């Protein structure tokens, strides 16, 4: 697609028909589009910082900055191959965005496959609202999860309690369970409780499955003795 | 696994929409009658029910009971669905 | 009683659904269904008849990439393999 | 996330409490802290969950078939009845019962007085709940008023989490003939969930919890709190919590 | 109740765009550049059809080409030349 | 910056794969992270993705691979069935203990595999459940003989003292129809991450 | 209020619109009770209490999800400079561009407000139609939801031939004279076409720009900014980034014409 | 003063038709909670009023539909308004 030069330059075609006499009237939208004009710079901008890490994309390792023996213990004494290529594309296409929590999150769930049938709500709310000290796991507008773990294993990084990265993540990770267990025990007792205090629940989840099954199951037979019949024919 | 991407087409369209309908009773009854008459002679009553059956379906008509759209989905989506690069 | 290809049997340490019950699940799973493949170029095999008959179809014929699903420099690797056996006595 | 409603004259009864039933120490225990606690608790629960945009009443309406996640339902069946009773405890947002209140208890109690009602009210309170609860005057479908014992976070509205008598002690041969019945109408509603209509309304909700009384009047004398509260209560809320 | 052509035309271009149309019939010049007779090969035979390009332009600067075609006489097919043109005016520098 | 509150934020909370949505295979675990939305964000097809979501979705869960493809659609499953398994897991209340005799994992460079059970279960083995009718010794649970048996979204092995004629052979092969109550002995958990349950069937 | 209720005896229960009434009653004084719920996001709250463009920060976007562009393979390069960077295979939206971008367009819907321009809102889209529908009425404007037809403004006499005009004051009151057959016949051009599908409705960016009408869209990582006046970058697929960017322009727009109200009044 | 366009949808494809769903649109959306518990205008008699030639048939039915459920409110918590912009059909 061509860079479209009748989509911005509107009022200098409409100041061209005024000045004629083709416009007797001037336009609502005229003096508004004088005053605050369009960009109609269309460039392509290098950048030169991946936001996320903060690497450098523009600079080059010269073969002076890099005074001592090599891997396999040669000195480099000339550029290479990769070193005299002009890159210019790598300032140009956009930085691919990446983050240590990642890494740690793919890890948990690995670990915890049963944490992902734990539903998640993904709509935001106010994201500048929110205010949590990961002195802690359990903030209040967030939900236990292994993403609070997570946030408390970065804390732990940042405040050097733990020095070591996976000991940070082994600790988020304990507090977890002990929470987790805590919250089992809670739903557990309500319901004990409520079985005696002659509380009714007329669909128990297991039931509820059972009645899903069945209905299937019915759907499934006279489809099969039909089939059963074409076999037979 | 290897995929295959196909060039821009005019329209993603089954060539031929075979419905692919089940057979007809009357025409299998005929032929059954037909496969029991090559055994056991001509005319036999083991094939005396069958023909009855036969006679049955075809007293009306010869035969007995007298389309797919796949082309509107594949013709509203083949635009998203294509890889097709920008314009 | 009834056939097998009309029931899906759930294995014992599996979870299963609602669904999984259904014709439609035994629909998908009808729907969607090696030493050469591992990692080793297949022309240590010309020696080895037994496996390199696997890579063949009944009458002797090589099957094609498409139905082997190799890599194809390993694919013509496994083919040149075939070639040289049965130009050798064994295959 | 949810967070305690902002009382009228909140100063005041920081400073003070309530004239007749509560001291300002008491009334805190009771709210100021208590019911905080209990909207932590279900933000808690209810984070990240469906329930965080729904109101306290709602997610227990929402919640209470479901046998598991009680917790939830408890949680918000207190936040709502603790609010209640707050709200026919305040003195301000001389007010006496209603005319047509009055006409409406006449009707149910077999023609006897308001201070008759109180009185069998809180022999109600006194003998049927054992350690925590709630004490509800309430009205159905029917219009008739009846009063209505919970046994710690038991909702006055729908009838199967009522949580109206323990079935850890020993029980009736009625009572369990009326859980029968219960059992069965709620078998009968025919629904994925399974929860049966209600249209019970609470009048009068007071609290039977420690954490009201037990600063004030100590581990003994919740019946004389609760006369108390009969005495002293909200009547203009009352009022409006009683029309169609 | 109730040049001529050029009036007509700056009528309907006020109509349609909101153009203004005694500059139009003043200031605006029209002037014919092809004239073609043209055709297509029908099934019902060969069919012709007269094409005009007409450039018109206020001389000030402001400037416009415009095309039309009609299978009735050149007359209408230039007034749609000009039509076009008055629609493509143009400012040059 | 906002490459800070993107690393945050809850698309990036969603750890990422590309494993089938379909998987025909032995399903021994979760795949994906479920996804919820609310009801009022389902009727403006809003589920906090890249896109809006096919108003023909009326489920409030889903799971998905891709937030955009180059077929410009989302590649999902509208189907969330393995919080309800681990439901029903929770509500049966048999403790899942090793077996072996191991210590428990949640007390006290990367390890990958499954560290003691997923996540289904952080109930502890040494509780009992009372009721108003008493101390339940055995845990009563319906389910459905498939030849092994379906129990509450999970398969588990089966036992008996004598194996019933007049159920079985009526209908050898729809005995999927008929729900069978279960006694669950106890719940062992392998290094697969498969639950290995183990059943008796009352009569 | 509720004059035909019937209503049941004293003697009697309730009926079934008595206990309905009774129910609303409960609801309006009694059950939003327990606690409020702070800090949370209704999607209704965003159509009829959009933030003013002052207000609006990077965060409120990200919320919105404004930042989540289509995709890594499906990238029109003139896009290039707005996007930030690319993640979970998809190219994301440079915000603090987005902002300024949306200050901007924000501004000159403001300023055709103020001057008494008709203002367009086109939204193909699903889900679109009711938010879509409140802008228009939020500022005295004008909307589409059902498909552009092409050739509104260039072809204007036989599309939107046969369809009423008015007469308007200083304020918004139609002031019912009778308005002449020529009078009645000329085109009525919008001011200001505000698109929140620019890469679905191509022909209606075409025509006004042959038509000379400066024009808004919600440019994503595959469509073309330059074939608009004023692009905003953002996230044109999701329904609810749509909804905050539109009604954040219907709000300065609406502000806009009251100020243009309060000067009419003096 | 200044020439403008009645309905806020005549730029949309049938405006007339699109203003009077909005409205039974509008009703429905004030009175939803409204519990629930024939002789409308024909597609010819609709289109009089409304679109004329550019009625279409899905158009119609849609109509028809905003009407019945608005309708179908217990005539007893009905509304005068409601039954005002019923009367038109
Ligand atoms: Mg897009």
């Amino acid at each position: 697609m061509k860079i479209q030069t009748n989509a911005v330059n509107v009022l200098q075609r409409t100041s061209a028909y005024l000045k004629s006499g083709l416009l007797k009237e001037t336009p609502a939208w005229y003096n508004v589009v004088a005053s605050i004009p369009p960009s109609t710079k269309f460039t392509r901008e290098p950048r030169f910082k991946n936001p996320s890490n903060g690497h450098i994309i523009g600079k080059l390792v010269d073969v002076t900055e890099q005074p001592h023996a090599n891997n396999k213990g040669l000195y480099k004494t000339r550029p290479n191959s990769s070193d005299k290529r002009v890159g210019v594309k790598r300032l140009y296409r956009p930085p691919k965005l990446t983050y240590v929590e990642d890494r740690l999150r793919s890890l948990f769930y690995k670990q915890h496959p049963w944490e992902l049938s734990r539903p998640k709500i993904l709509v935001e709310n106010e994201i500048g609202d929110e205010n949590y000290d990961w002195s802690h796991m359990l903030q209040i507008g967030r939900p236990l999860d292994g993403e609070s773990v997570i946030q408390r294993t970065m804390y732990l990084i940042k405040t050097k309690q733990y020095g070591d990265m996976v000991e940070a993540y082994d600790h988020a990770r304990y507090e977890f369970y002990a929470l987790r267990m805590q919250e089992e025990t809670e739903q557990q007792v309500a319901l004990e409780e409520a079985e005696m205090f002659g509380s009714l629940f007329g669909v128990s989840a297991i039931e509820h499955g059972i009645q899903k099954e069945q209905e299937v199951l019915d759907v499934w037979e006279k489809k099969v003795v039909e089939e059963t019949e074409l076999m037979a024919a | 696994p290897p995929v295959y991407r196909l060039p821009p087409l005019p329209r993603l369209k089954v060539k031929k929409p075979i419905i692919r309908q089940e057979a007809n009773k009357c025409l299998v009854l005929m032929s059954n009658l037909l496969q029991c008459w090559s055994s056991y002679g001509h005319m036999s009553p083991k094939c005396a029910g069958l023909v009855t059956e036969l006679k049955s379906c075809t007293s009306e008509s010869a035969l007995g009971k007298r389309k797919s759209n796949i082309n509107y989905h594949a013709a509203r989506l083949y635009d998203r669905i294509n890889g097709k690069p920008h314009d | 009683k009834i056939d097998q290809s009309l029931s899906k049997k759930l294995p014992k340490g599996t979870i299963y659904d609602p669904f999984d019950f259904s014709m439609g699940r035994i629909h998908l799973d009808r729907k969607y269904q090696d030493i050469m493949k591992s990692g080793a170029n297949p022309l240590e095999f010309y020696a080895r008849p037994r496996i390199l008959s696997r890579y063949v179809t009944s009458t002797g014929r090589i099957q094609h990439r498409d139905i082997t699903g190799l890599s194809a420099k390993n694919q013509r690797r496994l083919s040149k393999a075939i070639r040289r056996c049965q130009a050798i006595g064994l295959m | 996330i949810h967070v305690v409603p902002k009382l009228p004259n909140s100063k005041a009864l920081l400073q003070n409490g309530v004239p007749n039933i509560l001291s300002s120490s008491g009334f805190k225990t009771v709210w100021f802290d208590y019911q905080r606690y209990l909207c932590d608790k279900l933000t808690l629960a209810t984070a990240g969950q469906s329930l965080e945009s729904y109101y306290p009443f709602h997610i227990l309406l929402k919640t209470a078939g479901n046998p598991l996640q009680s917790n939830i339902f408890n949680l918000a069946s207190s936040i709502h009845n603790n609010h209640l009773f707050v709200e026919n405890i305040l003195p301000s947002a001389k007010t006496e019962p209603s005319r047509l209140f009055l006409s409406k208890i006449k009707d149910s109690f077999n023609g006897s007085d308001w201070e008759v009602v109180k009185e069998e009210m809180i022999y109600r309170a006194e003998n049927e709940v054992l350690g925590q609860g709630w004490l509800f005057l309430v009205e159905n479908n029917e219009k008739k008023l009846f009063i209505l014992t919970s046994n710690n976070n038991g909702t006055p509205y729908y009838f199967p989490r009522n949580q109206s008598f323990d079935l850890n002690s020993a029980i009736s041969i009625d009572e369990f003939a009326t859980l029968k019945q219960m059992k069965e109408l709620i078998g009968k509603s025919t629904k994925l969930n399974g929860k049966v209509q209600d249209w019970t309304m609470p009048i009068i909700c007071v609290n039977l919890w420690d954490h009201a009384y037990l600063h004030d009047y100590g581990v003994g004398n919740r019946s004389k709190y609760v006369k108390n509260v009969l005495d002293n209560l909200n009547w203009s809320v009352v009022n409006n919590r009683i029309f169609s | 109740l109730p040049k001529s052509k050029s009036a007509d035309v700056a009528a309907g271009l006020h109509k349609q765009t909101g153009v203004d149309p005694d500059y139009i019939t003043r200031k605006l010049t029209m002037k014919p550049l092809v004239m073609k007779r043209v055709s297509n090969q029908t099934g019902k035979g060969k069919i012709a059809s007269f094409y005009a390009l007409v450039v018109v332009g206020d001389k000030n600067g402001m400037v416009g080409l415009g095309e039309g075609k009609s299978r009735e006489e050149m007359s209408k097919a230039i007034f749609k030349a000009h039509w076009d043109a008055v629609r493509n005016l143009k400012e040059i520098p | 910056t906002l490459a800070e509150l993107l690393g945050r934020s809850r698309i990036a909370q969603v750890a990422n794969n590309h494993k089938p949505l379909t998987y025909t295979g032995k399903k021994f675990h979760p795949t994906h992270q479920i996804i919820e939305t609310k009801p009022s964000t389902l009727y403006r097809q809003e589920w906090g993705l890249k896109s809006a979501i096919p108003s023909k979705i009326k489920s409030r869960y889903l799971v998905y691979n891709d937030l955009d493809t180059l077929e410009r659609i989302t590649t999902f499953e509208p189907r969330g069935g393995t919080q309800w398994n681990r439901l029903r897991f929770q509500e049966m209340g048999v403790p899942i203990v090793s077996n072996i005799g191991r210590q428990n994992p949640f007390f006290k460079k990367f390890n990958t595999e499954i560290i003691g059970t997923g996540g289904l279960s952080y109930s502890l083995p040494g509780k009992l459940k009372n009721s108003p009718n008493g101390v339940i010794q055995r845990t009563v649970v319906p389910g459905r003989i498939l030849n092994l048996a379906a129990i509450g979204g999970f398969v588990a092995d089966v036992v008996f003292f004598q194996s019933p004629p007049s159920s079985f052979n009526s209908m050898g092969d729809f005995i999927r129809m008929k729900t069978f109550l279960f006694e669950i002995l106890e719940a062992s958990m392998e290094k697969n991450g498969s639950v290995s349950m183990h059943a008796r069937l009352l009569e | 209020p509720y004059p035909n209720l019937i209503p049941s005896a004293n003697d009697k229960p309730y009926s079934s619109q008595e206990l309905f009434l009774r129910q609303l009653n409960h609801s309006m004084r009694t059950a939003k009770l327990g606690a409020t719920i702070s800090k949370v996001y209704y999607p209704h709250k965003d159509i009829f209490y959009p933030p003013l463009p002052e207000n609006i920060t990077v965060e409120s976007l990200m919320s919105a999800g404004v930042h989540l562009g289509q995709s890594t393979s499906l990238w029109r390069s003139s896009t290039q400079s707005y996007i930030y960077g690319e993640y979970k295979g998809i190219h994301i939206i440079d915000l603090n561009q987005t902002l300024s971008y949306l200050k901007r367009a924000a501004k000159v819907v403001e300023g055709v407000s103020e001057s008494g321009g008709i203002i367009l809102f086109l939204g193909t889209r699903q889900g679109q139609k009711r938010g879509l529908e409140e802008a228009a009425k939020k500022t005295h404007g004008y909307y589409v939801s059902t498909r552009w037809i092409p050739g509104t403004l260039t072809n204007s006499t036989e599309i939107s031939g046969i369809w009423e005009k008015q007469e308007i004051d200083s304020n918004d009151n139609p002031t019912e004279r009778a308005l002449s057959p020529n009078e009645t016949s000329k085109q009525v051009k919008p001011d200001l076409l505000v698109v929140l599908n620019p890469t679905e409705n191509r022909n209606a960016l075409l025509e006004a720009i042959k038509s000379r009408v400066p024009t808004i869209a919600i440019i994503d990582t595959d469509s073309e900014p330059s074939l608009v006046t004023y692009p905003i970058p953002g996230n044109d697929d999701s329904l609810r980034s749509v909804n905050f960017l539109l009604g954040v322009l219907a709000r300065a727009g609406q502000r806009g014409l009251q100020n243009r109200l309060a000067r009419n009044n003096e | 003063r200044r020439i403008v366009p009645k309905l806020a949808t005549f730029y949309s494809a049938n405006p007339n038709h699109e203003d009077r769903i909005n409205r039974l649109e509008r009703l429905l959306r004030k009175y939803i909670k409204l519990p629930s518990q024939a002789p409308w205008i024909s597609f010819d008699e609709y289109a009089l009023i409304g679109g004329g030639t550019k009625l279409k048939p899905t158009q119609y039915t849609q109509l028809l539909y905003m009407l019945n459920k608005l309708h179908n409110i217990d005539p007893q918590l009905t509304n005068d308004e409601i039954t005002s912009e019923l009367s038109q059909y």
